[PDB]
């Protein structure tokens, strides 16, 4: 209620609008799609946030020393595992693999009619991922998995490594 | 050669071979820090207003004590009020002047006072020093800043403890600290506060880059190519435009309604006005030392001196035949001068209808002003076959400098804040920087395109030059380039550019900021 | 964590890598509080203001304030921290009434509707 | 009769071979042709707006600056490379370190100044020492190249030192003297002062008996003082700042799950940032249910820490409520209407305070 009062008590100009005054004087896809909902409902908020309220710096020293101790574990676990096996828009690492053809398409833009964000989602789509049946996309939701479980770094530091 | 020809000359000839100012200060400086200190910091004003007032009654100057009394009662009327009406001898003043008054402080509010009223020793800073060194005595402590709701004040209460040495000695700590609600080393604390500051200074410059500075643009639409000149308040606050239908116009910057004194036109709602009188092109404007006053020039041969407080002429000076190109205020507002068409330059007062000195000398029109910041000297440039610059003396109205080397039309000058640097613009984007003393260029910057620089200006310390040309840019330059670790001059530290807006006035603010000025025109 | 909010626990898991990333190189920067000669300058870029710029417009998508950078108005990594972690990124604001906003047409709006008033016919 | 607006055509005659002739084209018209025309459209009044055109020396891309498709840079052998990545270009890729921009002179003063002002000896020397350098960052003329810098240093000592009273209040006074230079342009640098004030005025760990507790106490007061003034000068270059703040603030007051001195610190913060309209119109409806709800469990308390704790907290409320403004038996029934208003606690010290412009003012939210 306090919040739902005080969101019209400040102008532009962040000065006080004398009408609130004068007022208030008055007298295998079904589970994904919950995942996926539930995941953008939560970071919808998260981004809200970003206009609406401040954050104590008190907890920043922690993160960087998880993330200290995790780059270091992933250093460690390697060495060990490789020797064993022995234009404009931020498009990413892949760009590298179509720099030509995409700078011929864009002195070329008049032939091709599909839009920018449209060619890089069909570049993604049809970029690559990477006898038995079912391993491969199987595999694929056991390391995505995996890597949310390490999403919880809040408490998966201890058991990471092997004892 | 020149110089055989001067030698011959010069053989030829025989040449052989007082305290309210402070109380003000004081003032202005104690309702800046923050309020919790200022409940502290107010005890200090009556023991000094006191002690000043009567040692100005002692010192003879009776007059300037009534001053003194009748102008500050009104900010001790509901405190002193017997106090007041008893200094409108008793024993008072003499149990006043026997006992130095008692002020409890803090150490690091002694420190922070000390420090500042060391800054100022000169602007006024003394008489204050030696007011509380001598008819004054403040007991230092480590306790924390006394307020009404202050970690001391609510352990004092709370745990119903005695007063202190301080406490003891109309307002008194007893009454809020009671359950009915160290001395000072002056003189000697300065010369370690000298010493201690004397060792944080900079003294070198090497390696690194320029500095960074940052633009505000005010843009004007829908003129139609009759804008003539520009011109901001001191303070940024009133921006003048003076156009080829004869007229003036005056804006806001910020748009809040403007202000007349007329009764008649009270608490009107507009923020932009019109000054009408003007029978020709206006050429110059000139904002006074807020502004009361403001100078315009036309091609009729008239200066028009304007108020901004009822918005009207109130004179007019007729001492020019032909037009008037431009027109200067002094650095500090009472004297000003103005060039033309017919080759003379001329400084007035506002106190007279006629020029006080008339400078001969030039062969062509003039074309461009300036003041020196002392106010004694007086700078001018003109066109065609002489394009030579010239510094007048406005005691003699003698000419007592000479540079030469340009080769385009001048269209600009400006004089550095130390006092001795002065830079000068032609057409060909060219900027030229000249030694006053020993009438030397010193160097020449480049990079500016043709078409002329109507405006320069220089930082606080004279150390950055920021110019503002027709070609649609503005650009920084530095004037000393930092010493070596070991078609554009190398000193240019930025160069921004307008969406088609030539610049017509740039300005340094106190900061590492500035503001512009220029007229949009879509083709 | 017995006290807290799921929301703020959500705001952590989403900030963390970045609020991580920052302070490590803060700290770099100003190892045994003596200022490192060797690590990258601090400076503005076009590329973060341009950053700040997309987050203001989707700020500005919640109808909280008053802006002109889209580009309809004239016509004639992407980290996930609050603005205030990375002040090289922020633009001042501008009073809404000397904002410079176009029509159509390409005449500049003019603001100030109060003190305007009408020629007579 | 040569500023006719009309276009000017040039006939062609041809007196011979080689002789051609001119004349200007002319056609005479009806007078009803010429006094029945249109008049022209008419121009706009004149008007004027602004923009940014350079922050710290590089030009946003807004739509009022040209675009950067369309002889700004020197390419000599003798010109600096810094210069391009000054000027914040996107193609630029060698990326200058600290040696590269700021001067040796600057680097030693920095050094000279942190190490000055983290001096913990209690000696008196050493404490003239400190204040000589606070002075010399507040008034020299020549700091800005280092406005960044101390930003982030301020931000890294907050952070990584939450154990040590005698830092934050070093680095508080360091903030105080930053804002205070009149020569730095401190207006897109506001979120970043406000930060580390915020986590250290509204933090529940502090320092690490009765001088500790003084100590914090001192130390979120001042970091109060501080944002509230931070929040009066830079409030309208950043819009959003006082809304964020005192929302914050209010948001963190009320949960009772919070010790005293986080409560205290929220209130301190709401109403340093908000003003007065914004505490007499938030923080006075749920007076009542606050006093049963925190102060009542915590008056039980006899423990003399506790005892302080409680009367800190009711000098702060009494404090916020205060800051609004700053005869019979009138005056009793007043009062008597505030402690039914207010509450017990608060009311009574309301009451007691004997103000009649300040009762009405509290009355005057009660039909809220």
């Amino acid at each position: 209620r306090a919040d739902e009062r005080l969101n019209l008590l400040f102008d532009e100009r962040g000065e006080y609008n004398l009408s609130a005054i004068e007022s208030f004087k008055r007298p295998t896809e079904d589970a994904r799609k919950e995942l996926e909902q539930a995941r953008i409902a939560t970071e919808e908020i998260a981004k809200r946030s970003f206009h609406t309220l401040f954050y104590t710096l008190e907890h920043d020293r922690t993160a960087m020393l998880e993330q200290q101790q995790l780059e270091e574990s992933e250093k460690q676990l390697q060495a060990e595992m490789d020797k064993a096996g022995s234009s404009s828009a931020n498009l990413g690492a892949s760009s590298l693999t179509l720099k030509h053809l995409i700078a011929r398409i864009d002195q070329k833009r008049e032939r091709v009619r599909a839009s920018d964000a449209e060619l890089r989602s069909l570049m993604n789509e049809v970029r690559k991922n990477r006898e038995n049946i079912g391993q491969e996309e199987l595999y694929e939701a056991l390391e995505k998995v995996l890597s949310e479980l390490k999403a919880h770094t809040e408490y998966s530091t201890p058991f990471l490594q092997r004892v | 050669n020149l110089n055989q020809i001067v030698t011959d000359y010069l053989k030829k000839k025989g040449f052989t071979r007082k305290y309210l100012k402070a109380f003000l200060l004081l003032k202005n400086w104690i309702d800046n820090n923050l309020d919790i200190y200022k409940f502290e910091l107010r005890k200090l004003l009556w023991p000094v207003f006191v002690y000043s007032y009567l040692e100005l009654v002692s010192q003879g100057y009776v007059d300037d004590a009534k001053h003194l009394l009748e102008t500050l009662r009104s900010h001790f009327e509901a405190v002193h009020q017997d106090q007041l009406a008893l200094l409108d001898e008793n024993h008072t003043t003499r149990l006043y002047r026997e006992n130095k008054y008692r002020i409890p402080l803090n150490q690091s509010l002694s420190g922070n006072l000390f420090h500042f009223l060391e800054r100022e020793a000169d602007n006024g800073g003394a008489t204050i020093i030696y007011i509380l060194q001598t008819h004054c005595s403040v007991e230092t402590s480590a306790r924390g800043p006394i307020e009404p709701y202050s970690f001391e004040a609510i352990y004092r209460r709370a745990r119903n403890l005695d007063l202190d040495e301080a406490d003891a000695h109309g307002v008194t700590n007893r009454d809020v600290l009671d359950t009915s609600a160290r001395a000072r080393d002056v003189v000697m604390e300065m010369q370690k506060v000298r010493e201690n500051r004397d060792r944080f200074v900079i003294e070198g410059r090497t390696g690194g880059i320029g500095i960074p500075v940052s633009a505000c643009m005010f843009t004007f639409h829908n003129t139609l190519g009759t804008v003539s000149c520009m011109d901001f308040s001191n303070d940024h606050k009133l921006v003048a435009v003076g156009t080829m239908d004869s007229y003036i116009r005056v804006w806001s910057l910020d748009g809040k309604p403007l202000k007349s004194a007329l009764e008649n036109e009270k608490n009107l709602k507009v923020n932009n006005r019109k000054l009408i009188g003007h029978s020709g092109p206006v050429y110059g404007v000139s904002f006074s030392d807020s502004s009361k006053l403001l100078l315009s020039c036309s091609a009729d041969g008239q200066i028009r001196l304007w108020s901004l407080e009822i918005w009207a002429c109130l004179c007019i000076y007729k001492a020019h035949d032909g037009p008037v190109f431009r027109v200067l205020w002094g650095p500090h507002g009472h004297y000003f001068a103005s060039a033309g068409w017919d080759k003379t330059v001329r400084v007035f007062t506002q106190d007279h209808a006629s020029a006080v000195r008339i400078m001969v000398g030039h062969d062509t029109s003039i074309s461009a002003l300036a003041w020196h910041p002392n106010g004694t000297y007086v700078f001018s440039a003109s066109d065609e076959m002489d394009k030579s610059i010239r510094m007048w003396s406005v005691i003699t109205g003698n000419c007592v400098r000479i540079f030469t080397g340009h080769t385009h039309y001048i269209t600009a000058l400006e004089c550095a804040h130390n006092g001795k640097i002065l830079a000068s613009a032609d057409t060909g984007g060219n900027i030229f920087i000249w030694d006053i003393e020993k009438g030397t260029l010193i160097k020449k910057c480049r990079g500016h395109g043709k078409g002329g620089i109507p405006s320069l200006s220089f930082s606080a310390e004279s150390n950055v030059l920021v110019s503002g040309g027709l070609d649609c840019t503005v650009r920084v330059w530095d004037i000393e380039l930092p010493a070596d670790p070991n078609q554009i001059t190398p000193d240019q530290i930025s160069a921004f550019a307008t969406k088609k807006t030539p610049v017509l006035k740039v300005r340094f603010t106190r900061m590492n900021l500035i503001v512009a000025g220029g007229c949009y025109d879509p083709e | 964590q017995t006290y807290e909010d799921e929301a703020y626990k959500i705001w952590k898991q989403v900030t963390k890598k970045d609020r991580a990333l920052i302070a490590k190189e803060r700290y770099q920067l100003f190892a045994n509080n003596k200022l490192n000669v060797e690590e990258p300058a601090l400076l503005r870029t076009k590329a973060g203001m341009r950053r700040f710029l997309k987050s203001r417009r989707e700020a500005e998508a919640l109808g909280l304030i008053k802006t002109a950078y889209s580009d309809s108005s004239v016509t004639s990594a992407d980290r996930a921290v609050p603005s205030y972690y990375e002040p090289q990124t922020i633009i001042p604001d501008i009073d809404p009434k000397l904002q410079w906003v176009e029509d159509g047409e390409g005449q500049v709006i003019n603001q100030f509707e109060d003190m305007l008033q009408l020629v007579p016919p | 009769g040569y500023e006719s607006t009309r276009p000017l055509r040039y006939g062609e005659a041809s007196l011979g071979p080689g002789q051609p002739l001119f004349y200007i084209d002319d056609e005479e018209v009806d007078f009803e042709k010429v006094i029945n025309a249109p008049l022209p459209k008419v121009p706009r009044d004149m008007t004027f707006t602004a923009h940014w055109l350079a922050v710290e020396g590089v030009q946003p891309s807004i739509p009022q600056n040209p675009t950067t498709a369309e002889d700004l840079l020197p390419k000599g052998p003798g010109a600096n490379p810094a210069l391009a990545a000054l000027a914040g270009n996107d193609n630029v890729s060698f990326r200058p370190s600290v040696k590269h921009v700021i001067s040796k002179e600057l680097i030693l003063y920095f050094d000279k100044i942190q190490a000055a002002i983290l001096d913990d000896d209690p000696d008196e020397e050493k404490m003239r020492l400190r204040q000589a350098a606070l002075e010399s960052v507040r008034s020299d003329p020549g700091l800005h190249q280092l406005l960044p810098y101390f930003v982030n240093f301020i931000t890294n000592q907050v952070t990584h030192h939450l154990d040590d009273l005698f830092i934050l209040r070093q680095m508080m006074e360091l903030a105080e003297a930053v804002v205070q230079n009149p020569t730095l342009f401190i207006d897109p640098y506001a979120s970043a002062l406000a930060a580390p004030v915020l986590t250290c005025l509204m933090s529940r760990k502090l320092g690490k008996i009765d001088s500790t507790l003084r100590e914090q106490y001192s130390l979120r007061e001042l970091a109060a003082s501080l944002l509230s003034m931070i929040a009066r000068k830079y409030g309208a270059s950043n819009a959003l700042l006082r809304p964020k703040l005192t929302r914050t603030c209010l948001k963190h007051f009320l949960d009772p799950t919070r010790p005293p001195a986080v409560l205290f610190g929220a209130i301190s913060g709401v109403a340093a940032s908000g003003g007065p309209e914004a505490v007499r119109v938030l923080v006075l409806p749920n007076l009542k249910t606050f006093d049963s709800a925190v102060l009542q469990p915590l008056r039980e308390k006899a423990g003399p820490v506790a005892e302080l704790e409680y009367e800190m907290l009711v000098g702060g409320i009494v404090k916020a409520v205060q800051s609004i403004v700053g005869n019979g038996a009138d005056l009793t029934r007043e009062g008597e209407q505030v402690i039914e208003f207010l509450g017990p606690i608060v009311g009574q010290r309301i009451a007691q305070l004997r103000n009649h412009t300040l009762n009405r003012s509290i009355l005057e939210v009660r039909h809220l």
